[PDB]
């Protein structure tokens, strides 16, 4: 059994574990009063909830994702990556930059 | 809706191996691929001389303009600048000026065929139907100005192509 | 500051001429590997000219968007590309070309 | 209504959630004016961080994007600021579609967005064609759709339809042909424009 | 005549030419190795060129071991060939 | 005498057989210049043959738009081309700018860059109208070379 | 060095839109000859190419007179 | 000596009239009308295309180099129209000592029409394609080489008068079945534009065309034969014709029906397959005459 993308459908459980956990860490770092750890963090641990009680079923790869565990592998890979540059380039935690002149209306 | 394009393997065991290679070793389905070409050959084709066989048509085509008139002289004509102003090619043009004594009916009226990407938008816009697309095809010239229509004179000199839209028209009022 | 561009004023001076010296190494060799056209000397004396329209020079923010354009239009024959004496020319070879006076104007009778 | 109507206002509020989610993040960095209407979002985003804005709806636990494919930009000269660079982005796993907008003049240039999105450096020539804006830290700027000989940008509402040179000759030159020559023919300039409002609510106060 | 029947050919193709030109008035060293191999293939052909015409008095049991040892070396070079021959 | 205006008409009568046209993919055009090929409406073999090449070809079509990127290009096969050459601008882009005409790009008429002796005016250039440009262009072929 | 400052006279001379007796030895191309911003520093980069050395772009900016280049062209 | 160009003029006809036949009967298989307006059934076409390139089609050389590129087509027109000389036929013109050792030496010599039109261009952006094109020609000869040897180490000696006689009875398509194949393939290498395609320009037309039905005949003699009937001079002159003809159609086949196989693969198809496949048969034609009496 392969998946249709060229990531390799390889069978390996707990690799989503561990990527969903690495990146909870790296939120608690810079941002804390920010609502992206606020309301990011909460949808992965309904998430790894789902892991931890199904054991390796289909079901729970039809949870979201409904592409096999390969296309869900590829969604906490660049997890950390984006996690990475919201923590380097400061948005999400401060907020001091000017705003627009009044037009909008075309 | 997923249909599948892969084989995922055709050969498994003795019988199913041998076939799938006797095609690569020798040819087979080319000689199969022949005998596509082979049949194609004996039926008749459907080829059409130009000078005196002609192709399919249809009762509504467009081609080169002609603006009609009434059936007792009058030119259908009114003069309005609508169908200037729909022309996305902006190909005619169209100033006005009484006619002699009461009468208001068109001056200046060029139709470029440098221009005209050919719409029947102004067969569409016309509400007095002057200008209707004539099954027409002849048309080559030496020059540009050879090319494109004067005022009104080769546009009115549809009169050769005025019986072919009158039998046209009859089946475009109330449309097909 | 805002807007960055690429550099502040003084900086802004000797981008110029880092690409002025690219373009001049360029019209001898757009002779041999190009065409003759007209002559080595005649183009050098194209460059001078168009430089004398740009150079006004208040803000750094008009001079760094010269040089991206000079790095393009005149970038047009270092990597080699196609023009068939057509593209790249600068020069206009049908010009009349008209003269700005009082007596040469008014007697063709203009605008 | 049965033709009138196009369709009923349903998933309206459900990508109104949208409308507040991104925005409960509240970022002067980013956020600014969020507009939503006809099933559509649009988002315009401050010049100063526009890759940051990119990263986000790129992978995402919440919103699975991807995909920033298609990539227009907008010309109007009435406000201070000119251009207006428009990014449409589309969701093949949540299937949606947002939108991101620049609101800066942008002849200074801007950030590029070549190292969240492949295409993207394909588009950002167009926008340095047509219109002339630069982009910062780009690799290869090459014209596509403009002329090897052409000047300024073809798009800019400032200059005319038909150029300054445009028509080429062959003529007396054996193989030059020619560009200087600007004149064309007579292009129309319609003056059709409706006396009376068209629709109420658009109307705004001086 | 052999010399009359060529001579003929080559000299009727040189006036088709003067038709054309007197009547109107108004890099990779890839390919290198194929060029090569080429060569030494049908040097080995030569010498197994003259089979039909040889084996007609000669022993055949002499002949047998040494016709077939000529084309068995022939692949062997061939084998050598499929070691990493090369994009082309 | 009679000879000299018998063999004349000879030399006009291989023209009238056979021309071959370039391929020249330039426009919405060209796929109605590919139903030249299309069985229904042929002048394949009955004069055209598809072949093309740049250099044995006796007659171009320039198939509809020309942009001044392709003006140099264009220019360039007109002088590959052999003395006994033909130009059909076959659509109305060709003749002088169908649509755009007015905009910055497009060349207006064609023959600023190569000259035309066979004009066809159609936009969707119909088979059967394009059927005429090939023996409107053999028509054309009279006299040539008188003394 | 010895024999740098007849090596450098003589090509400068030789180009056009220079004066050939009236400006020569410690006087400014840019400052005493009468030259624009551009054109002074390309005479500068002819130079180079007939002596045999590559010039950087910060080291262009300060060289302006023959005298003040011959002490550069050394290396 | 008259009979010469009795075997030139009929044959430069036959490469004129191909014209029809390579697009009309390629026309049915495309399904469209090939020649028509010009004569009855299009007849008056071939002759036409000669008025119209010879006469009045004038010259534009890129650099023209003294000798060259006026000299590429006298040895293209000249080795095509030579190989007509050893040729069996029901009699053959001055026949050499050994047949088809000639057969083989005008078309490897053939391989200069396409190396001297290479040469005449000054540019090295034609060298590099006409480069290719010799590797079509010159690596398909080796194998063509093997394949002939075969066919003469089962019966007869060089001469190709000896291969009608052998033919007696049945055809040498039957002993030689896995080998009829390779000459169906192996002869579209040299300028048939069906496996793969790379004034004066118009005579190599002449030539390349007229290497196109001398493999036809040629396969027509090492495959083909039925009946040789020496007082019978009339059955074997329509017969032989009418078996060259079939396989003139199996020429144009390949060039409608199949696209290129590509450069790189091509030295796929021959080489790396086909040179092991051709030896392992040339292995067992030698075996052949020793296990079973076959010696001419
Ligand atoms: N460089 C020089 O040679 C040179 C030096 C000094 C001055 N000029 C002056 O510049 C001019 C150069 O002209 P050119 O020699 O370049 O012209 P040209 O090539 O001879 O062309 C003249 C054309 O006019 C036609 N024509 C002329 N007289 C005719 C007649 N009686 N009947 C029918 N057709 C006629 C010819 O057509 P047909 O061929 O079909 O008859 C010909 O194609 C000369 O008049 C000369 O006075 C030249
Ligand atoms: S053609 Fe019709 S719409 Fe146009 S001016 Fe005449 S009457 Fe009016
Ligand atoms: S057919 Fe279209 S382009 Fe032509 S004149 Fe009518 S409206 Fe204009
Ligand atoms: S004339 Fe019409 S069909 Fe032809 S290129 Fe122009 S728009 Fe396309």
């Amino acid at each position: 059994t392969g998946l249709v993308g060229l990531a390799v459908c390889e069978t390996p459980h707990e690799r989503l574990k561990i990527l969903y956990t690495k990146i909870l860490d790296v939120l608690g770092h810079i941002p804390k009063n920010a609502a992206y750890r606020k309301y990011t963090e909460q949808i992965t641990n309904e998430k790894l909830s789902m892991v931890k009680a199904e054991p390796d079923v289909k079901k729970l790869e039809e949870r979201l994702q409904g592409g096999q565990i390969e296309e869900v592998i590829l969604q906490a890979e660049n997890e950390l990556s984006l996690a990475r540059k919201m923590i380097q380039w400061k948005p999400w935690e401060p907020l001091v930059e000017e705003p627009p002149a009044s037009q909008w209306k075309w | 809706t997923y249909k599948y394009v892969n084989l995922r393997e055709p050969s498994m065991d003795m019988k199913s191996v041998t076939d799938r290679a006797a095609q690569t070793l020798l040819w087979t389905e080319l000689i199969r691929g022949l005998g596509m070409t082979l049949s194609y050959l004996f039926r008749e084709p459907a080829t059409i001389n130009y000078p005196f066989e002609k192709g399919p048509l249809s009762p509504r085509f467009r081609g080169e303009h002609a603006l009609r008139r009434y059936p007792s002289g009058e030119e259908r004509c009114i003069a309005c600048k609508l169908c200037e102003a729909v022309c996305p090619a902006q190909a005619i043009t169209i100033e006005a000026e009484p006619r002699a004594d009461g009468s208001r009916r068109t001056t200046r009226y060029d139709i470029d065929m440098t221009k005209c990407i050919y719409c029947g938008f102004c067969q569409e816009a016309c509400p007095v139907d002057a200008i209707v697309e004539g099954p027409n095809f002849e048309f080559s010239t030496e020059t540009h100005e050879e090319l494109l229509y004067n005022k009104e004179k080769l546009l009115n000199n549809g009169d050769k192509w005025e019986a072919e839209i009158a039998a046209n028209i009859q089946a475009d009022y109330l449309y097909r | 500051v805002k807007p960055i561009f690429s550099r502040d004023m003084n900086e802004a001076k000797r981008r110029v001429r880092e690409l002025y010296r690219a373009w001049y190494r360029e019209v001898p060799n757009t002779v041999h590997l190009f065409q003759l056209d007209i002559s080595v000397k005649q183009g050098r004396d194209k460059v001078r000219e168009m430089f004398k329209k740009n150079a006004h020079i208040t803000d750094p923010r008009v001079v760094d968007l010269l040089v991206i354009k000079g790095k393009m239009e005149l970038e047009e024959t270092i990597k080699v590309w196609k023009q068939r004496t057509h593209v790249m020319r600068f020069f206009h070879e049908t010009e009349a070309p008209r003269p700005k006076d009082f007596l040469s104007k008014f007697y063709v009778g203009h605008d | 209504r049965p033709t009138v109507r196009p369709r009923n206002d349903v998933a309206h509020k459900q990508l109104s959630a949208f409308g507040e989610y991104v925005a409960e993040i509240l970022p002067k960095y980013v956020q600014q004016v969020q507009v939503s209407c006809f099933n559509e979002l649009e988002i315009c985003i401050h010049p100063d961080g526009v890759i940051p804005v990119l990263t986000f709806l790129r992978d995402h636990s919440n919103a699975q994007f991807k995909s920033l494919a298609d990539l227009t930009a907008v010309d109007i000269p009435t406000r201070q600021n000119r251009f207006e660079i428009v990014y449409n982005l589309l969701s093949l796993r949540f299937n949606s579609r947002i939108r991101v907008k620049t609101y800066t003049d942008e002849l200074t240039p801007i950030e590029s967005s070549v190292p969240v999105y492949k295409a993207a450096n394909w588009y950002e020539r167009e926008i340095w064609d047509m219109f002339g804006v630069f982009f910062a830290n780009h690799p290869d700027l090459r014209r596509i759709l403009t002329d090897y000989g052409f000047e300024g940008h073809p798009f800019r509402k400032d200059f005319p339809l038909s150029g300054y040179v445009e028509l080429r000759y062959d003529d007396e030159v054996k193989r030059v042909v020619a560009e200087p020559v600007e004149l064309a023919q007579e292009f129309r300039k319609f003056d059709l424009n409706s006396p009376w409002e068209a629709f109420p609510a658009y109307r705004q106060p001086p | 005549n052999l010399m009359l029947a060529l001579l003929t050919n080559f000299t009727l193709a040189t006036l088709l030419v003067i038709i054309a030109f007197w009547l109107p008035q108004l890099f990779s060293m890839k390919f290198f190795l194929v060029a090569i191999t080429f060569l030494l293939f049908d040097l080995e052909i030569a010498l197994l060129l003259p089979l039909p015409w040889a084996s007609q008095t000669a022993n055949l049991n002499t002949m047998l071991t040494m016709a077939l040892f000529l084309i068995i070396l022939l692949a062997v070079s061939l084998a050598y060939e499929w070691t990493q021959k090369g994009l082309e | 005498e009679y000879v000299v205006a018998k063999l004349d008409d000879l030399i006009n009568w291989a023209r009238r057989s056979s021309l071959w046209p370039m391929t020249f993919g330039l426009a919405c055009c060209a796929v109605e210049m590919m139903h030249m090929a299309a069985p229904r409406y042929d002048m394949d073999r009955f004069g055209v043959v598809f072949r093309a090449s740049p250099r044995q070809s006796d007659v171009m079509i320039v198939a509809g738009t020309l942009t001044n990127k392709m003006a140099p290009a264009l220019r360039k096969v007109y002088d590959q081309m052999p003395e006994p050459r033909y130009v059909v601008s076959m659509g109305s882009c060709a003749n002088g700018g169908g649509y755009y005409h007015y905009s910055y790009s497009v060349v207006r008429g064609c023959d600023r860059i190569v000259p035309v002796d066979i004009y066809v005016p159609g936009c969707p250039p119909t088979a059967e109208a394009l059927l005429y440009g090939i023996l409107q262009l053999q028509k054309k072929i009279k006299r040539e070379k008188r003394l | 060095l010895e024999g740098i400052k007849d090596r450098v006279l003589y090509v400068l001379k030789l180009y056009d839109k220079i004066d050939p007796e009236k400006l020569s030895v410690n006087s400014h191309f840019m400052k005493d000859l009468g030259l624009d911003s551009l054109d002074q520093v390309e005479i500068i980069m002819a130079m180079e190419d007939e002596f045999g050395f590559e010039i950087p772009d910060i080291d262009a900016e300060k060289l302006m007179c023959p005298q003040e280049i011959v002490d550069y062209i050394a290396d | 000596m008259i009979n010469i160009l009795m075997l030139i003029i009929p044959i430069l006809l036959a490469v004129a009239f191909l014209t029809l036949v390579e697009r009309k009967v390629l026309g049915y298989m495309q399904l469209r009308k090939g020649p028509n307006v010009v004569g009855p059934y299009g007849l008056l076409q071939p002759i036409a295309d000669a008025i119209k390139l010879f006469i009045k089609e004038p010259l534009r050389p890129a650099t023209s180099s003294a000798s060259m590129f006026i000299l590429a087509p006298i040895m293209a027109l000249g080795l095509a129209l030579t190989m007509w000389i050893p040729l069996p036929m029901p009699y053959p013109l001055i026949n050499m000592n050994l047949g088809v050792l000639f057969m083989l030496a005008m078309s490897s010599l053939a391989v200069y029409s396409i190396l001297w039109s290479g040469w005449a261009s000054n540019s090295k952006y034609a060298l590099i394609g006409a480069l290719r094109a010799v590797a079509q020609t010159i690596s398909y000869e080796v194998t063509l080489a093997i394949i002939l040897l075969s066919v003469l180490l089962m019966s007869g000696s060089f001469t190709l008068s000896t291969l009608i006689t052998t033919q007696e009875q049945m055809w040498l398509i039957l002993p030689a079945w896995p080998l009829a194949m390779m000459w169906f393939i192996s002869t579209l290498a040299e300028t048939n534009r069906a496996p793969f395609d790379l004034g004066p320009f118009a005579l190599f037309f002449m030539a390349e065309y007229a290497n196109i039905i001398m493999m036809n005949i040629f396969t027509a003699i090492l495959f083909l034969g039925t009946s040789h009937n020496p007082h019978m001079p009339e059955l074997y002159t329509i017969n032989f014709t009418i078996k060259s003809l079939l396989l003139t159609m199996s020429f144009l086949w390949i060039r409608a029906s199949y696209p290129r196989f590509r450069y790189d693969q091509l030295m796929h198809l021959l080489w790396k397959n086909f040179l092991p496949l051709t030896l392992a048969l040339c292995m067992w034609h030698v075996s052949l005459p020793i296990l079973t009496s076959g010696i001419p």
